RNA sequence: ACUAUGUUUGU
RNA sequence: CUUGAGUCUCGUAGAGGGGGGUAGAAUUCCAGGUGUAGCGGUGAAAUGCGUAGAGAUCUGGAGGAAUACCGGUGGCGAAGGCGGCCCCCUGGACGAAGACUGACGCUCAGGUGCGAAAGCGUGGGGAGCAAACAGGAUUAGAUACCCUGGUAGUCCACGCCGUAAACGAUGUCGACUUGGAGGUUGUGCCCUUGAGGCGUGGCUUCCGGAGCUAACGCGUUAAGUCGACCGCCUGGGGAGUACGGCCGCAAGGUUAAAACUCAAAUGAAUUGACGGGGGCCCGCACAAGCGGUGGAGCAUGUGGUUUAAUUCGAUGCAACGCGA
């Protein structure tokens, strides 16, 4: 988060916005900016494990391609 | 791979700062066990671990205190 | 109007409007603007546009103080937080470092209700 | 259109002048079929641009048209419930395309005795930057200068 | 951004 | 008698509980410095805040609440629930090897206890959020959604209440019946060569076999095959209502009908249709243009009004220079 920039400019904003989303500051932000009942926050977790069970094994098809 | 289970250190030490700065971002932040690689057990440890050591002042909470 | 070569630009991008304040190192602030000063009412204030357009507005104003370093510490979302860096930087001020200072709870005060 | 992808009709040049600008310049002009009415039209009044200019047909008419082809327009565009107008930068063709266009509205507002007096006058006040063509020009600059915050 | 409604009864 | 059940020895994991203390971030407020015309908010606004100095930024201070990351279809708990860190008190579970007691077990009407949130009482506390309420919007209206505020409450102690889609909509206990892929937590052996291999437990997630099921689906954590005991159901409404009893400060809870009325009410799945659901692709559908209509006069056709008759028919697109 605390870039210090070497002597491009850009190559440095670049570092910035990339050390800022690896921090996930935005994501962080726009999830508090309102309240989460513990009932949504329960069922998003268990949501996106369910997605996030995703067989990669899935792919034994033919589809003529 | 789960560095503190190849070394069979069965207590992460607090007071171990070294190797505990390698197991926190660049603002301080814990990093996760999946990233890691390190064992559910010893990532419980490692958390307790870092926390105290918090708290002691020997790690940041954040990189802007 | 007494010269200071090392400033600090704190940028407080929301989601309505962007914020522009160039302080010196102690945090006194030497001179600012707002993406809705600088005209942009509406719907035009809350676009990266008008945040690079206050970021010279207050590169500007503050030209007097002779600042040519600039620590840039970013605070919040919003579309106007690399837009007024790059405005900052295309305005002749030499970026030192860039932060990102927007406050995080620990889990602290509870937020408002979603809107619905 | 969705997906037929149009290959340009082409236009023969006028004959006077051997120009491809010029004789699209005639189509914009063209009422109900009229070529041979809309091609005197543009002859006689490149012909007093000339005289009361002092360059030839072709570099009178191109400094009317550089004084009024505009570089970007506003179209009204959707993100949500949005309506923004956007500023898109005009291709090329267009930008002739709009000059021809709007100098051939100006001239018939303009009140004269003859279309061709019409069209001499306002094609010499856009040469100096005084018609209303030049006017329209300023207000679709103006307007897409103000919503320069979309892209 | 944000509109509401659609008379009763058959083959 | 020892297999069920239990006790002892060693060890393990855990947001299990109760009581104290403490840390950092952030919000708000208070005081001050710099500084200046906006801030804030929305779809757009306005209410609101601001030249009485806002917002921004920096310093100091107060206070309350909650504990970012870790964090995980991870863990613990009978359930409700429980996550910053430290200490004190304390419950349960599990594993290895033995020793011990010797059916001491299972279930459980009444009974008793615990039991989210809201709510109630007493006393504190009160940052943020926020029922009520107020204002601004939106709207035909808007007692809403949105905005600006904002009281109870949310917090603490004690005492009530005793209800939730308190759900796995799946009572407890025990036995048996192919597999695969994980997670968590022990433990035995072996090449531990290093997080490994082969077993063996506990708890967990997904898929799936037989079987079962109306189907969906469940499938060794069964909704399979059985046994024990308990609870409950008997069409939809009326109605979890009335009355009565008990409980409660109250709110109300609990137990719990009848008359009357209907021929249904329901579950799952199927085809279609529809969606201010999603994806993809088209069309003068938009977009880009050109020329019109709607205004005028007339022609013509329709309504209507009139008439003795103004013949009949065509009426969203797909009737109205239509049958003609
Ligand atoms: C591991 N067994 C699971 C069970 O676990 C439950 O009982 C266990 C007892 O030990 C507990 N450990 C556990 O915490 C608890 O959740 O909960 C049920 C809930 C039921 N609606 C169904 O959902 C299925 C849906 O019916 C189906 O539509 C969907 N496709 C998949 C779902 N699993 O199948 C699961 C499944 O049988
Ligand atoms: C050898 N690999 C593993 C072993 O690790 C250890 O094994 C030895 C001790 O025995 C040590 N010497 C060795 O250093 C150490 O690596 O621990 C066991 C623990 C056991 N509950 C089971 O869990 C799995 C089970 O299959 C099941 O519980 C679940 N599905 C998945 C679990 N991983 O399988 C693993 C597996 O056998
Ligand atoms: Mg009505
Ligand atoms: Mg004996
Ligand atoms: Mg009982
Ligand atoms: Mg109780
Ligand atoms: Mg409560
Ligand atoms: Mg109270
Ligand atoms: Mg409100
Ligand atoms: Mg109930
Ligand atoms: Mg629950
Ligand atoms: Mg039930
Ligand atoms: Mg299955
Ligand atoms: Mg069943
Ligand atoms: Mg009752
Ligand atoms: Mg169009
Ligand atoms: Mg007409
Ligand atoms: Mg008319
Ligand atoms: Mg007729
Ligand atoms: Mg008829």
């Amino acid at each position: 988060i605390k870039v210090r920039e070497n002597e491009p400019f850009d190559v440095a904003l670049r570092r910035f916005k990339r050390s800022c989303e690896k921090a996930g500051v935005l994501a962080e932000v726009r999830r508090r900016e309102f309240y989460e009942k513990p009932t949504t926050e329960r069922k998003r977790a268990k949501a996106s494990a369910v997605k996030r069970h995703a067989k990669k094994l899935a792919r034994e098809n033919a589809r003529r391609t | 791979f789960c560095r503190f289970t190849a070394e069979g250190v069965q207590e992460i030490d607090y007071k171990d700062i070294a190797t505990l700065k390698n197991y926190i971002t660049e603002s301080g932040k814990i990093v996760p066990s999946r990233i890691t690689g390190t064992r559910a057990k010893y990532q419980r440890q490692l958390a307790r671990a870092i926390k105290r050591a918090r708290y002691l002042s020997l790690l940041p909470y954040t990189d802007r205190h | 109007r007494k010269q200071v070569s090392d400033g600090v630009a704190h940028i407080h991008a929301s989601f309505n409007n962007t914020i522009v304040t160039i302080t010196d190192r102690q945090g006194n602030a030497l001179g600012w603007a707002t993406a809705g000063g600088s005209g942009f009412r509406g719907s035009r204030k809350s676009t990266p546009f008008a945040a690079q357009v206050a970021a010279e507005r207050c590169a500007d104003a503050v030209k007097e103080y002779g600042i040519k370093n600039l620590e840039v510490m970013v605070k919040g979302p919003g579309p106007g937080r690399e837009s007024t860096i790059r405005a900052l930087n295309a305005a002749g001020f030499r970026i030192t470092n860039i932060t990102d200072v927007t406050p995080i709870p620990h889990n602290g005060c509870r937020p408002p209700k979603k809107r619905r | 259109p969705r997906r037929r992808v149009i290959g340009q009709r082409k236009i023969l040049p006028d004959p006077k002048f051997g120009s491809e600008l010029l004789a699209k310049f005639v189509n914009i002009l063209m009422v109900d079929g009229k070529k041979s009415t809309a091609e005197s039209i543009v002859y006689s009044a490149l012909e007093t641009l000339a005289q009361r200019s002092g360059k030839s047909e072709l570099e009178a008419f191109e400094v009317a048209l550089e004084n009024v082809r505009p570089t970007v327009e506003v179209k009204s565009r959707r993100v949500g419930g949005s309506t923004y107008q956007v500023p898109v930068e005009v291709r090329p063709v267009r930008r002739n395309a709009l000059a021809m266009r709007w100098i051939v509205e100006a001239a018939r507002k303009r009140g004269d005795k003859s279309m061709a007096l019409r069209l001499a006058n306002e094609l010499s006040d856009a040469a100096e930057n005084k018609g209303t063509a030049v006017k329209k020009r300023e207000d679709v600059h103006r307007m897409a200068e103000a919503n320069k915050a979309f892209a």
